[PDB]
RNA sequence: GUGGUUUAAUUCGAUGCAACGCGAAGAACCUUACCUGGUCUUGACAUCCACGGAAGUUUUCAGAGAUGAGAAUGUGCCUUCGGGAACCGUGAGACAGGUGCUGCAUGGCUGUCGUCAGCUCGUGUUGUGAAAUGUUGGGUUAAGUCCCGCAACGAGCGCAACCCUUAUCCUUUGUUGCCAGCGGUCCGGCCGGGAACUCAAAGGAGACUGCCAGUGAUAACUGGAGGAAGGUGGGGAUGACGUCAAGUCAUCAUGGCCCUUACGACCAGGGCUACACACGUGCUACAAUGGCGACUACAAAGAGAAGCGACCUCGCGAGAGCAAGCGGACCUCAUAAAGUGCGUCGUAGUCCGGAUUGGAGUCUGCAACUCGACUCCAUGAAGUCGGAAUCGCUAGUAAUCGUGGAUCAGAAU
């Protein structure tokens, strides 16, 4: 929810600064994101086939 | 012609916090705006409530309601039955 | 004491010649007992009738892998080759029958486009 | 008593850098063992050379991986100075 | 009805491959897709210029591309100047450093790829090909060779129904998986119609 | 899958054999090309010009999404004399694209008679000629196989051979193998140790009808000895002059023809899994070398990062919960199935056979009602070799059982 989606919060609650998680930036999933693109798992794809995402290609066989 | 191929529309706010209950089982029921989202595995045994546009009904979802739309189960309209309303 | 290898298809079966009375130890089981019942457990002494032995060697068989065929064809080459080392000139005799050779035939999935990965699909009288 | 297996992709880039190793030892150490073959570990791929129909085909692919022994015994001081300096095959990996 | 590619069926043996390289399971692809993109330009921009192949050989990050010209003189430019516009045009596909030679090709009568060329080129101009091909043929036989043929259907002399001439000298057998007879395929465009140039060059049993 | 029928419409092509798990070597928004509704633009893609702010990043509002609106961090670089390269955004101009039709307009590739098999040429002769002869006749053979006579005499592709897998043997090498031989042994090659054996790899050796008997003009056929195997020992890839104007212009290339607010683009939702019937092609159907229950002994080639998944625990379970290790000729997928030893049974619907069905339940997957795999719990039929017909097979072969891989995020009878 766009309460869940508390991180984009700079100052945390109680918790130290390592409370700061990462949240991704085109759906908001948190379970599996990319560092380097901030993106999750399932939007690095979609974005990988539209090609919109520079220097990426899908790796072949 | 319904159509989800890989990409289901769940509303990423009704999405975030059912699985936040999920922590240690599930959570009291819980109460949504936007129906246009689709039932799902992680929502089973929950409670949620989707809004008729008056109130929030109580929908216990169910593995066998699992893929169609909150507001299939959430009738808009409010037709008495007027009769015995037997069965 | 003579050795003698032996192949077959995918069997092994390493014979080791002993001058005694002529009871053979296939896997510390005797002869009859390894190939019981199986018409084709003769074959395997076959090398040892033409210069005439068994009742005068006594063999030793240790065989693995394959079924009891290819390892009583196993047996058999192991016992004919362990008899040219007893005798060389065994071998202008044994050899004539065709003992001291092994076997192809190795058995080879059906290719496909085919049957038997040998036979081709006949066609219909054109 | 120093044994140096030198493996690589390429069979003749360690013919070269392989037979060095010896020459150069040849002198100031042993005659060393010499370099022999060894067994070599193979990967092949069959896949169909066309790419529509033809499903005959697949020609066949092999990455090898060849290795060597040399084996310097005897090492003296200027025997590993001849080693440590000269160093040309990019493509072998050494193991001393 | 046809025969296998014979410049393919004899990779195995007399008859070295395009591009050779270490192998790369996940770089496979990428170094595939690059030498098949390099090879676009050079089929092109080093058109009139004779290319009769373009060898491909990738270390670690780099690449040699060695263009078998006949006349390098244009490959290379006034004083040099058309390869190091080359060198660089081409590094624009590919940030990697790549290198480039040009080794040059002595009597392109021997080499097909190009005989292919001399024919088409004629053809999609306007002149009896019988001839063409009876001199190409001639060439091919004439710097000397062992064997020579040269094939061309299509619309034949603008003619309504295609048609597919022949011609050939000496021995040119493409069964003999070693004979190493070089193969060419020239394309050809045309106002009647499109039109393929074959054409076999026997050199040597071994 | 199709005809029919039906429906607003459930894309299109393929259709006797050469249609029907056929292209989709994998459709739940993408692929799709279908439909309703909302909506944009030099715009999904190519090249280039002029232009103020211009690269770039991170947020907000509204919303089904799209889209629209809106707000805030801020330049190295080529040179200061003036500038100026690049990507990017807006405005403006010049312009893109098509599996949309035609393979009887075609290239390329492929299927088919065929991998069947002959197909052709030079010259001489015969005919006005298109062509014929040459390969006719007598005896013979599997064959134009080869002579005798002979208008014919010779020659080039096809077959065969050349390559590779499976055997005979040999040479080279071996951390695969093995007390074959000796020693130690937690008796697991495990270790010492050594290369014989097995196996791995490369090269080489071997049948050619040569020898014997019969027949014959000969080739060659038939029988026989020798020989590991013989008359192309067993098999792949490979498919000619040409055929059907065979298949494909949605693999690609290509001549002609046909569309640019739209037969373009984005997004949400509803399917491809409608019937009273008719058809084609397939799967499930009914033990006792077949199989089942237990026990136990051998292979090769591959695959694995969020994936292969040891081991433990729940379940006559799938697979979970938990969780080690490897990143991999050192961990895992794996158990190889069969065999081998033992037992059951011999036709009684009897724990034999397991369909079907009810209940419970794990999981891959964003989902599995129609489409799943597996199995706990219970039920437990058809059968005792099954109407008219019909199909594959000859020696380690048939029938039968299990496993791996290519395609592949993922549904591979």
């Amino acid at each position: 929810r766009w309460n869940a989606v508390l991180k984009l919060q700079t100052l945390p609650r109680d918790s130290s600064p390592s409370r700061q998680r990462n949240r991704c930036r085109q759906t908001g999933r948190p379970h599996g994101f990319l560092r380097k693109f901030g993106l999750s798992r399932i939007k690095v794809r979609e974005a990988a086939m539209r090609g919109e995402i520079p220097g990426l290609k899908k790796a072949s066989w | 012609p319904r159509s989800l191929k890989k990409g289901p529309f769940i509303d990423l706010h009704l999405l975030k916090k059912v699985e936040k209950a999920v922590e240690s089982g599930d959570k009291k029921p819980l109460r949504t705006w936007s129906r246009r989202s689709t039932i799902f595995p992680n929502m089973i045994g929950l409670t949620i409530a989707v809004h008729n546009g008056r109130q929030h009904v109580p929908v216990f979802v169910t593995d066998e309601m699992v893929g169609h739309k909150l507001g299939e189960f959430a009738p808009t309209r409010t037709y008495r039955g007027h009769a015995a309303d037997k069965k | 004491q003579y050795y003698g290898t032996g192949r077959r298809k995918s069997s092994a079966a390493r014979v080791f010649i002993k001058p005694g009375n002529g009871k053979i130890v296939i896997n510390q089981r005797s002869l009859e007992q390894y190939f019981g019942r199986e018409t084709a457990r003769m074959v395997v002494r076959q090398p040892l009738e033409l210069v005439d032995m068994v009742e005068k060697l006594d063999l030793y068989i240790t065989v693995k892998g394959g079924g009891i065929s290819g390892q009583a064809g196993a047996i058999r080459h192991g016992i004919t080759r362990a008899l040219m080392e007893y005798d060389e000139s065994l071998r202008s005799e044994l050899r004539k029958a065709g003992f001291v050779t092994r076997d192809a035939r190795q058995v080879e999935r059906k290719k496909v486009g085919l049957r038997k990965a040998r036979r081709r699909p006949q066609f219909s009288k054109r | 008593r120093i044994r140096i297996r030198l493996k690589a992709f390429d069979h003749r880039l360690i013919d070269q850098a392989t037979a060095e190793i010896v020459e150069t030892a040849k002198r100031t150490g042993a005659q060393v063992r010499g370099p022999i073959p060894l067994p070599t570990r193979k990967e092949r791929f069959t896949v169909l050379i066309s790419p529509h129909v033809n499903k005959d085909a697949r020609d066949q692919y092999e990455i090898r991986t060849h290795l060597r022994l040399v084996d310097i015994v005897e090492p003296t001081e200027k025997t590993v100075d001849a080693l440590m300096r000269l160093d040309l095959a990019a493509g072998v990996d050494v193991q001393i | 009805g046809q025969k296998v590619h014979p410049n393919g069926i004899r990779l195995g043996i007399v008859k070295p491959w395009n591009s050779t390289w270490f192998a790369n399971t996940k770089e496979f692809a990428d170094n595939l897709d690059s030498d098949f993109k390099v090879r676009q330009y050079l089929t092109k921009e080093l058109a009139k210029a004779s290319v009769s192949r373009i060898v491909i050989e990738r270390p670690a990050k780099s690449i040699r591309v060695t263009i078998h010209t006949a006349r390098p003189g244009i490959v290379i430019g006034k004083k040099g100047e058309d390869v190091e516009k080359l060198r660089k045009v081409v590094a624009d596909i590919a940030g990697v450093p790549a290198q480039i030679n040009i080794a040059e090709v002595r009597k392109p009568e021997l080499d097909a790829k190009l005989v292919a060329d001399s024919i088409t080129s004629q053809l999609e101009r306007r002149v009896m090909f019988r001839r063409a091909m009876k001199r190409a043929v001639q060439n091919a036989m004439r710097l000397g060779a062992k064997g020579i043929k040269v094939e061309v259907s299509g619309r034949l002399g603008g003619a309504e129904i295609a048609r597919t001439e022949w011609y050939r000298e000496g021995r040119v057998p493409l069964h003999t998986l070693r004979a190493d007879i070089d193969y060419n395929t020239s394309e050809a465009h045309t106002t009647y119609g499109v039109i393929g140039v074959k054409v076999w060059i026997f050199k040597g049993e071994i």
